[PDB]
């Protein structure tokens, strides 16, 4: 039977999967800004859609490693989803249509990542947490990047606006799955990596925000920058210490400090380099 | 002594311009005649480093470091070394120690956490 | 856990509340029909989304105090993404995709009564169930 | 001597390359070892004034034309570089002597009227 | 000796760069230095060479050549210069050298053929 269900899964994600691409495609083959436009809307509609039929089904899955593989699923349509919407976004520039590029991309990750922390939060072995915690990771970190990327390419306007908002949402929304899947760990190993893999992600989010605002050396977004890394690294910091507060180990009591400090040290200067500009 | 200023100014003058290879021949010069020129050392193993040659790199910033405790790019690029080839636990180290010297210094400090992630 | 739960609806409810306020703007800054016929759908999909949102994650807050939250924060969408297209229809005037409005507002107030319901329908306490009641007169009364 | 050439070939490519202070360094050299090179006394003095060290391009500049008094860009510069200082007595004469060695050095002579104005 | 390794790298580096006529004298040091370096031997006919300075080119690449016939590169450089003097006999001969180490030198076939239709 969880072949069945997880057959319907596997078909299901195929089908939209190859949809996304050759919407991509329309889009690149033709030569008004509304293909691109259309395309990344009919993309992140679609995906969404697929990665809420999968979830429907998923949730049926009582063994894990069918679970795993519609996580999988979903991950990786949102990782196409996002790719595609990037590409077309970035081919195109010419700030036109940009901010849907971006809100699309988020919306996306967002979907996906919640998706997957559904899903995982019904299931118990350590490992597959980990698994559900490092695709969340991915994809944030994957949305993230291609966010800052395609802000770069259209310079200062508002889609850095759209950029530093969608990146604090984003990776603030992934530490605290990540957060929830994690409370659920049974070892320091565990916790641990949690930890870690919340603490890159800030780390990450927070780079973006910087070089967003430092690179225009624009005062509108230099504030609005330091609020955003504030508020990533107070977040994960909070959303460490609650994790931190089950780790019984002092070799991991003493990283998690570590990466508590390393964190706030990075947001503070990121911020003071913004602030200084 | 005369050589050894000629040996080491064509070397930074090849290191700036990006011909490495020439500038590590000129900084092998410079140190025979003049093993204590701790800037040799340190354009040495950055010349090596740029090449993608760590080990050099390693053994070179390392004695740049023992003339020059306090040179915190010199910490931070063998910290990167390491990092490269996979040695996190010293990456680590040296990542911490170019940050006491240089607290400033935000890729040491991301590049630690990463190196820690890393090594786990 | 609850928090953490709560807080990533109290996160997505800001986000949209956000989002929404910001394409209203747009349609009463742009000079189109077209302006306010795109703030309406969106206005009315974003919302409809955040909605289903929180409800997916609103379902795992056991203790009624964060359900409440939950239920507060769904109402706080519909009633802004309803009056945003209400005021952006009612400014516009003209027959001109008035009919979206009507719909568009229908529609985000069935989609938040029965996600408050939904979400209702598994606690206990009394008081709650006349806030969720509430609730939802207050937002059919507005639609 | 060699290590004079190769002092003054270092000089020189910096020189041209515009690392003037490289250029410096080396050309101290070309004339510790070799004083009555001229050409270097020249280019020291230039790859100071680059750096706004006028009071150096001065030195040298003036040890260039007692080697060699028909250098009239030497002069030229010389007398540049004391108007930059606000002597202009001093730079009003320096530019009439390129003047009467080159008469087509219009930039001296549109300098040396402005030097007159400044000086007044 | 040390002073051969700088006079080469100068060389080179000047080579490289373009400024054809400092290499040429730095390599004139090297190789007065030590006559044995056929590097600096060639590379000095191509500084000069580049300079439209053929007969200069020639003796060098003879030189270079007497200590490495297997530079293919400098047989094709030398049949290069006597096709630029009109030689176009001695270019043949070259062009058929440099083709003998390296088979894949089109532009050397290319050459020895329109060599061969100047000579006639």
């Amino acid at each position: 039977i969880e072949e069945v269900v997880a057959e319907m899964i596997d078909i299901l994600a195929e089908s939209s999967k190859k949809s996304i691409e050759e919407l991509a495609r329309a889009a690149d083959n033709k030569t008004t800004e509304k293909a691109v436009a259309e395309a990344i809307e009919e993309i992140a509609r679609l995906a969404t859609a697929a990665i809420q039929l999968i979830e429907a089904l998923a949730k049926n899955l009582a063994s894990e490693e069918f679970m795993a593989r519609a996580i999988s699923a979903i991950a990786e349509l949102a990782k196409k989803a996002i790719e595609a919407i990037y590409r077309l976004a970035d081919n195109h520039t010419t700030d036109t249509f940009m901010a849907r590029a971006i809100a699309a991309i988020a919306n996306l990750a967002v979907t996906a990542i919640l998706a997957i922390a559904a899903l995982a939060s019904n299931h118990t072995t350590e490992e597959f947490m980990a698994r559900a915690i490092s695709a969340i990771a991915e994809l944030a970190k994957k949305a993230i990047e291609a966010i800052y990327r395609l802000a770069d390419n259209h310079t200062t306007d508002k889609f850095m606006a759209a950029a530093i908002e969608a990146i604090a949402l984003l990776a603030t929304l992934a530490i605290l799955a990540i957060a929830l899947l994690a409370s659920n760990h049974t070892t320091e190993k565990f916790m641990a990596r949690a930890i870690m893999a919340i603490a890159i992600l800030a780390a990450k989010a927070i780079e973006a925000i910087y070089r967003l605002a430092d690179n225009h050396t624009s005062p509108t977004y230099i504030e609005k920058a330091i609020e955003a890394i504030e508020k990533i690294a107070r977040k994960a910091i909070k959303a460490i210490e609650m994790l931190a507060k089950n780790i019984t180990t002092e070799e991991y009591k003493e990283k998690a400090k570590k990466i508590i400090d390393i964190i706030r040290k990075l947001a503070k200067m990121a911020i003071k380099k913004l602030e200084d500009n | 002594g005369e050589e050894a200023e000629l040996a080491y100014l064509l070397g930074e003058l090849a290191y700036k311009l990006g011909e490495y290879r020439i500038a590590i021949r000129a900084y092998r010069i410079a140190l025979k005649r003049d093993p204590n020129n701790a800037e040799a050392w340190y354009n040495l193993g950055n010349a090596y480093y740029k090449q993608g040659d760590y080990d050099e790199a390693i053994e070179y910033y390392q004695k740049a470091l023992e003339l020059d405790p306090n040179n915190a790019e010199a910490w931070y690029n063998l910290g990167n070394a390491y990092y490269k080839q996979g040695d996190y636990d010293e990456a680590i180290e040296y990542y911490e120690k170019a940050l006491e010297l240089d607290p400033e210094n935000l890729e040491a400090l991301q590049n630690l956490l990463n190196a820690m992630d890393k090594q786990g």
